[PDB]
């Protein structure tokens, strides 16, 4: 048994709640029900106007993110992306998806632990807050990652 | 050490582990024969402190165990269980190089229908005994701190051997309960299928019998002629559809 | 080696997954089971990938797998 | 099968002082035979600088054979021969008895023999024929040796001599 | 000291033991992506033989006497039915066991025996460096001889040299008695092992463009 | 089958003075076999340092049969083959009858001797003349050995040297 | 095949004092036989300026067979048959125990003659008459040898006498 894998590598549980609750009072959502587990993010501190560009502090918190999930131990990744009514339904959809697109490959140039990522970008389609006033400053324009824990 | 040896090798040329190193083979070969001793009574008090632990936890559940294993629900008219069978799917063996089988399903009859007395409980397939052992005998006792103290990890090793060994004998009897009543629920579905025998059994009567002595009023007697078994007429068998 | 710290603290081994039961109801990371899910890559011993070691002791350095291969490795050598 | 003249080890956990030699048996705890145990005794030495055991009774367990090994003793951890016991036992005793036997013959002899140039002449008389018969005692009794005691608690060496089986 | 230069080499033996298994287990992915046994095996779950090439043969038996070719090849081993394909760990994990027992018979006590001591034991340590690097190479050249024999086989029967293994499946219904039973009973044997064609008369040619 | 040399528990509940040889029995409580016991005798040793029990007579209740395996004895809770008794029975006596024998001879030819330089006179014929019997008696009588008896209530070990079936 | 006198190394890893010899083995390190072993013993000279070792049963790995092939001992790396020990174990006590006897026989015996030409008394008393049971006691134990000692950690010689296989 001392020979034997006594826990899994680097499992800190006091690491755990540190960074959950670092990233709660940061302000990017992170929230536990059963194994299923949702973390959102919004646009503004990831992207410019209308752009799918990615600005040099965010790495810093695409760090923080992996450091977060490579934590447990999981099979499959789902990722989303939604944005704002801005133009039409193609350009939308398109930001959405190369947004996705992006953030998953970095994710998995990373040390992801994660065998199977799947992308989904929608655009305006599903929208949460129905006040609609800003444009990528609204926190309806957003990205989304979900997965469930596996034992 | 000998793993990075080149470092260790240079290492241990100093003269006081020349010294040191001397001292443990009477050590080694008091502490072997301690640590046996140690693992053999926490072995021992342990395994049956789990196992009456496990008796008593069995007896705060006596109500749902004798409601979920009713055989009185699975007894036949004439007073007998019905026979035990397995079933397997997906059967494949190679036998040697260019020698193969496969086979789509198998069934075995494993303990033959026979005429019973009383329905067996469960209480005897998942009791566990326990015998109290008052006696520790402790020849061989250890010198010093350290000794003392590995022999009661060591002691403490033992104790949670015995603990998993009555665990293994918990799950062995529940699997042998559960694949015997997993065969009386087989051959009762088969039944419903049409693809076995039911048992047939004749009786005979007699009216008053005996001599001027001894009498009995009647005299009925009953044996069995068809034991159930299997089928082969394939043609003859009907399936099943729900809704 | 307290698993559940910063948490409610140990409840149990919930031993049908093999993994500690913390009074926070959350599953913790450490293992209480042999039969349990590991990750591991690295094995000890030799002869490996064959019949295991030989039950019977050659009188020279020679040590043989049941399959007949001789592992030179783990052998002694001149 | 054992080569001819090896190292061994046993556990010893009863002990007895040298005696009288008898049935001494130890238990081999580890090795090629596990749960054996070996019967044997010891030799009485004129001098006591070092104490050996001569084992000859062995069996190993689960079947009934009785392989007839004799083999020596040392003890471990120093790699020589000499016992761990005392060796003092019965010097100062004999020695002290005698030499206040001696000590009473000259008081009674010498001071009767000043008296030329009553209590004195008493402490004469006692130690003047009191002297004499502990004296030829003390040189009757004066030829006990002093003995060694192995001890109950101590491992020892099994060298072999023989090959068995 | 020869003791010590044995158990240098022991020591050097199992460290480079350690270091190359942890090298091949970090290049973990790549060895099953190259070495794809179970995209190579047939469909009936049939292990392909092994075939030797060889070119421009020459032998010299004694005097006047000389024995040429052109080509030739060989069945190594022949096909057989197979479970699960094979690894490259079946070949390529060299064993390790760790001594942790050296039982120095001679300590060292003056400096000059220290001095002899330390080149002794790296006289032992480059051997046993040595030496796993040869039991590395033998076992690489193995299974590439493997894999090259199994691709051979491959090329032959796609340019028509030798047959393809022939399969008789036989299928019964149901069987036993009224107490065992097996409900479908289908049985598969191999009646032709593949082996070469003398007629090259059937041979086919070969380009590029 | 019993191991060679192995160690069985023996009730004693009989003593002996250490005097005449005799059947002493002790009566085995653990084991395979229930209800046996074992009959032997002891030994008297020139020097007391140990005292034992050999053992040979040994019986198996219920059928009829008396096997005879040979066995030692040891103390219990010590693991060591002394006995637990007296042994400074008779040293005090013989030496204090020599001493005042040897007193009153000294008391006759001292007290004698300073005659030159009537009760008292008296005093030293008491002493000159009952001396000497009393010295040679007690010379003759010094020999008897201080003498060791176990007790009836402390059981004792018992190692094995043979096999029995 | 060994040749008719040549020489062998061992490695002696178990100790003795040359008072009671007995088995004592070897490990052979070189040469042709690997992991070979080797039993035998010393012996007693008449002067204890060398101390060889009698090395006879050899036992080869690999096959059950023991060669009884002899051959004695020289001390490595000094080319010679004498032995590392110590050689002034037991001079000095004996030497001591008696001058100290006779000088107190002495003692009593002339300070007792210097009278004519209470407490010098006594030291005449008990220096005259404890001299001589213990210069007749050490006239009795002076003829005690004094022993050599092999080590534990140094190796041997084999130097060879008859061909084998």
């Amino acid at each position: 048994v001392p020979k034997l894998p006594c826990r899994v590598d680097g499992a800190c549980d006091a690491t755990i709640i540190k960074m959950m609750t670092d990233l709660n009072k940061k302000g990017i959502k992170v929230a536990s029900v059963g194994q299923n587990y949702l973390i959102s993010i919004p646009a503004s501190a990831l992207f410019a106007d209308q752009s799918p560009r990615l600005n040099w502090a965010s790495y810093s918190l695409l760090n923080e993110i992996a450091a977060f999930l490579k934590q447990f131990r999981k099979i499959a990744i789902t990722v989303t992306s939604y944005s704002s009514k801005y133009v039409s339904v193609k350009r939308e959809r398109a930001l959405t998806l190369a947004r996705s697109r992006v953030v998953s490959e970095y994710l998995w140039s990373q040390g992801v632990d994660s065998r199977i990522i799947f992308t989904q970008g929608l655009g305006s389609d599903k929208p949460i807050t129905s006040y609609t006033l800003g444009g990528d400053r609204s926190p309806n324009a957003r990205v989304e990652i979900t997965f469930r824990r596996a034992v | 050490g000998d793993t990075g040896s080149l470092a260790g090798l240079q290492a241990m040329a100093d003269s006081k582990y020349t010294r040191a190193q001397k001292k443990q083979k009477m050590g080694k070969i008091r502490e072997m024969a301690l640590k046996e001793t140690a693992l053999s009574v926490g072995a021992q008090a342990g395994l049956a402190w789990r196992a009456k632990i496990i008796d008593e936890q069995l007896n705060k559940q006596a109500r749902n165990l004798d409601a979920i294993y009713d055989f009185n629900s699975l007894v036949l008219e004439h007073n007998i269980l019905p026979p035990v069978l397995l079933e397997g799917r997906n059967t494949l063996n190679l036998a040697d190089a260019q020698s193969i089988r496969i086979s789509d399903r198998t069934y075995k009859v494993a303990k033959q229908a026979h005429f019973i007395t009383t329905p067996p409980t469960w209480r005897q397939y998942l009791w566990m005994d326990y015998v109290k052992p008052e006696a520790p005998n402790v020849t061989l006792l250890p010198k010093t701190k350290a000794e003392k103290e590995i022999w009661c990890i060591y002691t403490e090793r033992g104790w949670k051997n015995g603990i998993d060994q009555a665990n293994t004998i918990l799950e062995e009897n529940i699997a042998r309960i559960k694949e015997d009543f997993g065969g009386m629920i087989l051959y009762r579905k088969l039944l419903a299928m049409n693809m076995v025998s039911p048992p047939y059994v004749s009786h005979t009567d007699l009216g008053v019998t005996g001599d001027g002595s001894e009498i009995h009023i009647d005299d009925r007697v009953l044996r069995i002629t068809a034991l159930p078994e299997l089928n082969v007429n394939s043609a003859e068998w009907r399936a099943a559809v729900a809704k | 080696d307290g698993c559940c710290s910063k948490m409610g603290g140990i409840n149990y081994c919930d031993s049908s997954a093999g993994r500690l039961v913390c009074n926070n109801g959350f599953y913790s990371t450490c293992y209480c089971t042999r039969h349990a899910v590991m990750d591991l890559q690295f094995l000890m011993g030799c002869c490996l990938w064959h019949g295991g070691v030989y039950p019977q002791l050659n009188s020279s350095g020679l040590v043989v797998c049941n399959d007949g291969y001789v592992s030179e490795e783990c052998s002694l050598q001149k | 099968i054992i080569k001819t003249g090896d190292i061994m080890f046993a556990v010893l956990d009863t002990s007895v002082n040298s005696d009288e030699p008898g049935p001494i048996l130890a238990t081999i705890v580890t090795g090629k035979l596990k749960g054996s145990k070996l019967i044997g005794s010891f030799n009485l030495p004129s001098n006591a600088d070092k104490m050996v055991i001569t084992f000859n009774t062995m069996s190993i367990p689960g079947a009934e054979k009785t392989i007839s090994i004799s083999a020596y003793a040392i003890d471990p951890n120093t790699a020589r021969t000499a016992l761990a016991s005392r060796t003092n036992h019965h010097y100062l005793m004999r020695y002290g008895s005698l030499f206040a036997s001696s000590f009473l013959q000259g008081f009674g002899n010498a001071f009767q023999s000043a008296n030329t140039t009553s209590t004195l002449e008493n402490a004469v008389i006692g130690l003047a024929t009191v002297g004499k018969a502990w004296s030829q005692q003390a040189q009757q009794l004066f030829n006990t040796p002093t003995t060694v005691e192995v001890y109950s608690g101590t491992g020892l060496g099994i060298l072999f001599t023989q090959d068995v089986t």
